[PDB]
């Protein structure tokens, strides 16, 4: 099939790559398990104004997303750097929950790296925002028949706001010698404006609650983790593993590395994870992906014979039992049998 | 790596992988052909006489050393030491032939990144034996062994 | 009442190759990894604030509140009986949050609060025979404290040795920086032989704590304690005794650095890039 | 004594080693993608949206591999010219006397 | 940023093609220069048969 | 050009500039080698009588 012919001449042809497949899947987390304060975010009576966006810190918890499993009528789970359904498979550290109430149609103005008057003078999201935004209608609680003018936004500033920057300085920008004294006119413009939450305005212009969840991924010791079932680990066996969101396959042997107490990930010259600390018991284990290598077929001409030999390049003969050997397939003499005839 | 989705979408791209494999196989067989054309210029292996006296011309430092297991000449040993070594497929039961933990792991990391070095068809011992045959023919036969 | 008690005198010394610390908590071994971080540039100025504490003749203030710039590097040779913490803030008043770090002989307390105090912060301690253990009063030394927001308690950063050699060994290299929401504070304590200032050689500053605040700092100050023999009288010149409360200050700058991790995963060497053409070549 | 005596073969070895090191470092390059670790990308984004990011990574790494292979072909033509010179030198200087 | 990324890719590909063609014609120039050194040795520094 | 905004995006693509600059420097030193091998075949300068 590789040579695209029925007649194969005498030679060695690099046929494929053999990788000893994983045996089982083991998922690990720290033994401690706590209910994350995410519920308190959804149980909050009110959110701060957009000019003074509320910030909460989430850490040292297990991400219990049951709040969005059972009761999630939210209109947009507009995740950007991650998939909404993948949250259970990854752990986060130093999670930041920003929250405010804005107009529904202004979501396009809070896009990652978007530019706008609010995006320049109220709340600038970073151009490389790695997180999610959850917006849901708040007309039930954050709207009044007389007009909910309590929420106010900073309309104007001298300079554009930096990403993830909060400014509460209310100093007026007097462009002339005339003192403002609260008078709107020449060289005097107020930097704040009340929200136009008029009752006559329909949906979109109504208040909606927006929560921006910002995550920094795996470069720091993880503190927020998924609700997955913690299992046991095995040594010298190529298995799947999900260590606090770090997914991989290989063997996990005992490591004699002298990790410093603040260190979690060890890396080799190729800056890939060579060792990891078990989140349950703080001990260092060496990760080594299971054996693999090229597989070439040595054959005479098909005009002459049909028996073939197989070379597994650069692999110890203790990793041979895969589904080509006679011990794993039917005893057919076309290719190879008897178990013996192995040469290192 | 080991992701199936990336391989499937790589299949959608056509056959650059096949062309690259063909080019690298051509490069490897070209390396073997280069070694054969440079060193394997004689059918027979020629043995130096047991008594190595040639009128006073001392070839001890270029002739093979019967003492050391490598059988390389002292000059060959100096050249081997001067140049940085390379993997030679040692049997260490590491799963990837030669390897160690917390050591010179650049080759191990390269292997785990998919880059592999295949051994030459002629081992350094057999390359040294070919060179010894060439030197024996030059010393004993002259230029008449090449025609 | 606010009283200045220090004979602060500014001299200039060489920074050498001090101040090197760990960028992130990622184990690495036998790697010449290069980073781009704030660091104390090699062979820079050091404002050695050589001074004698407990000097009642310095009632008028004579010490400024040093700025923070892009990260203050600190060094000293004083025990917890002399130097007892650090202060950070933008305006150092009750309008902006002030960060106080106190190193008790039994623990360390880190607080973030709108503390109200003058530009002469100190902690007067003495164990009077009435109780054998006298606790300081916040309302006495400090004018006010409102809307406290953060609190942290741990083991002492100053494992001071009673010996004079150990006292000189107390090189509390406490690098303070605020990047990416992290107020990173590092530490070291070298058994190096006694000298006059930061010696030759190298020492990686292991990450002592990574406070999850990382707010900008405009001014930096050193918290000192009035050293006493615990038998001296009270408010008098024969009370707070004179003591050489010398403390050095340096400033960090953005810079590319070429590190060198050893077998044990510790930074054993480092070079600045823009120091001299040899450094750029390296 | 002199370390520069064997400069040519050491340069060949260093060229191969630095080409391999450049290939390895290309793995850490993001090429405009959200990350450079395939497992992290797959665990973060579902295939319908992760397809664009993994395609950008595939294009970047394929460009790196293609440039590596082309420069390997160029330096292999150089090595083949040098090996033809070496074969000619063994024929004319070792297997004979070249004038 | 997207447009600058596109322009960077285009100019980088142009530069990479320029460098590869310079490498190819530099191998050509190097072959010609090895021939010229051989001609200097055997025609100028000697008589070539 | 004279822009840091493009340079920040430029460094994202890795050590491609290192390879290109190394290739060009190798080409330049190879040109020096070519001239030296073609012309500098002697180390004594001879005066015309
Ligand atoms: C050893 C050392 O760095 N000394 C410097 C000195 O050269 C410089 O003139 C002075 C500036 O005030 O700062 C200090
Ligand atoms: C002949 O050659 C041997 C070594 O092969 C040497 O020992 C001997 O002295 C030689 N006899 C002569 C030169 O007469
Ligand atoms: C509490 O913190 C706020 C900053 O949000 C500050 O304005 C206020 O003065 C502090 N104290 C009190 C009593 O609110
Ligand atoms: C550093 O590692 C060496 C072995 O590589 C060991 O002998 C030594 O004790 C280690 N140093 C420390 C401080 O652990």
């Amino acid at each position: 099939c590789t040579l695209k012919s029925f007649t194969v001449e005498k030679g060695i042809y690099q046929t494929s790559n053999f990788r000893v497949q994983p045996t089982e899947s083991i998922v690990r987390f720290p033994n401690i398990t706590n209910l994350c304060p995410f519920d308190e975010v959804f149980n909050a009576t009110r959110f701060a104004s957009v000019y003074a966006w509320n910030r909460k810190r989430i850490s040292n918890c297990v991400a219990d997303y049951s709040v969005l499993y059972n009761f999630a009528p939210f209109f947009a789970f507009k995740c950007y750097g991650v998939s909404p359904t993948k949250l259970n498979d990854l752990c986060f550290t130093n999670v930041y929950a920003d929250s405010f109430v804005i107009r529904g149609n202004e979501v396009s103005q809070i896009a990652p790296g978007q530019t706008g008057n609010i995006a320049d003078y109220n709340y600038k999201l970073p151009d490389d925002f790695t997180g999610c935004v959850i917006a849901w209608n708040s007309n039930k609680l954050d709207s009044t028949v007389g007009g909910n003018y309590n929420y106010r936004y900073r309309l104007f500033r001298k300079s554009k706001l930096k990403p993830f920057e909060r400014d509460i300085s209310t100093e007026i920008y007097q462009a002339g010698n005339k003192p403002c004294n609260g008078v709107a006119g020449v060289n005097c413009y107020f930097p704040l404006q009340s929200y136009g939450f008029r009752p006559t305005y329909g949906v979109g212009h109504q208040p909606y609650r927006v929560v921006v969840l910002s995550f920094e991924l795996l470069h720091a010791p993880a503190t927020v983790c998924g609700p997955k079932k913690s299992t046991n680990l095995v040594k010298n066996k190529c298995v799947n593993f999900n260590f606090n969101g770090l997914t991989g396959t290989g063997v996990l042997t005992e490591s004699n590395k002298k990790f410093l107490p603040f260190q979690q990930f060890g890396r080799d010259i190729a800056d890939t994870t060579d060792a990891v600390r078990d989140p349950q018991t703080l001990e260092i284990l060496d990760i080594t992906p299971c054996s693999f290598g090229g597989v070439s077929v040595i054959t005479p001409g098909t005009n002459t014979s049909n028996q073939v030999a197989v070379l597994y390049q650069g692999v110890n003969c203790t990793e041979v039992p895969v589904a080509i050997h006679a011990d794993q397939l039917t005893p057919t003499w076309r290719v190879y049998s008897t178990g013996s005839n192995v040469f290192q | 790596g080991d992701s199936t989705e990336c391989s499937n979408l790589l299949l959608q791209y056509g056959s650059f992988c096949t062309q690259l494999k063909r080019a690298l196989t051509g490069i490897a067989v070209e390396q073997d052909k280069n070694t054969q054309e440079v060193f394997a210029q004689v059918k027979q292996i020629y043995k130096t006489p047991p008594i190595k006296y040639f009128g006073g011309f001392n070839f001890s430092q270029i002739l093979p050393d019967p003492s050391k297991p490598s059988k390389r000449s002292p000059i060959e040993d100096l050249l081997f030491n001067k140049v940085t070594l390379a993997d030679a497929g040692f049997i260490k039961q590491y799963g990837d032939c030669l390897g160690d933990i917390a050591a010179r792991d650049l080759i191990c990391a390269q292997k785990f990144k998919g880059l592999t070095v295949l051994p030459p068809l002629l081992t350094d011992e057999m390359i040294a034996q070919y060179t010894s045959a060439l030197l024996a023919g030059t010393i004993t036969s002259g230029w008449t062994f090449g025609a | 009442q606010c009283v200045n008690l220090i004979t602060r005198t500014q001299s200039y010394t060489n920074s050498f190759t001090r101040g090197v610390y760990y960028p992130d908590k990622v184990f690495r071994s036998s790697v010449l990894h290069s980073t781009q971080d704030l660091f104390l540039p090699f062979f820079s100025n050091v404002t050695w604030f050589h001074a004698i504490s407990g000097t009642n003749g310095t009632k008028r203030f004579d010490n400024p509140v040093l700025p923070f710039n892009d990260g203050v590097y600190f060094a000293s040779t004083e025990k917890s009986n002399i130097i007892r913490g650090w202060i950070f803030g933008t305006t150092l008043d009750s309008k902006t949050q002030s960060l106080l770090i106190v190193n008790n002989a039994t623990n360390v307390v880190i607080k973030v609060c709108e503390f109200q105090f003058c530009n002469d912060p100190f902690l007067d301690v003495y164990y009077h025979k009435n109780n054998k253990s006298w606790m300081e009063s916040e309302f006495r030394v400090y004018s006010s404290a409102n809307n406290c927001t953060f609190e942290y308690v741990s083991q002492p950063f100053l494992m001071d040795l009673e010996g004079k050699q150990g006292n000189f060994k107390n090189l509390r290299e406490f690098v303070f920086k605020n990047i990416d929401g992290y107020f990173k504070i590092y530490s070291k304590h070298t058994p190096i032989n006694l000298g006059r200032d930061l010696p030759q050689g190298f020492s990686a500053l292991e990450p002592l704590v990574d406070l999850p605040i990382g707010i900008n700092i405009t001014r930096f100050q050193t918290l000192l304690a009035l050293h006493r023999s615990y038998l001296t009288p009270g408010d008098s010149s024969s009370g707070w005794t004179a003591g050489a409360a010398a403390y050095y200050v340096g400033y960090l700058q953005p810079r590319t650095f070429l590190l060198k991790y050893n077998e044990n995963g510790t930074i054993t060497d480092a070079v600045d890039c823009a120091l001299d053409p040899l450094s750029e070549t390296k | 004594s002199t370390p520069s005596a064997l400069g040519k073969l050491q340069d060949v070895v260093n060229h191969n080693a630095q080409a391999l090191n450049t290939l390895v470092k290309q793995l850490s390059s993001k090429f405009g993608a959200i990350s450079s670790v395939l497992n992290d990308i797959l665990s973060r984004l579902d295939p319908p949206e992760a397809e664009v990011q993994i395609d950008r990574l595939i294009t970047g790494r394929l460009q790196s591999l293609q440039t590596y292979v082309t420069q390997q072909l160029i330096r292999a033509a150089e090595i083949r010219a040098s090996a033809n010179l070496a074969a000619t030198k063994m024929s004319e200087c070792v297997l004979g006397q070249s004038k």
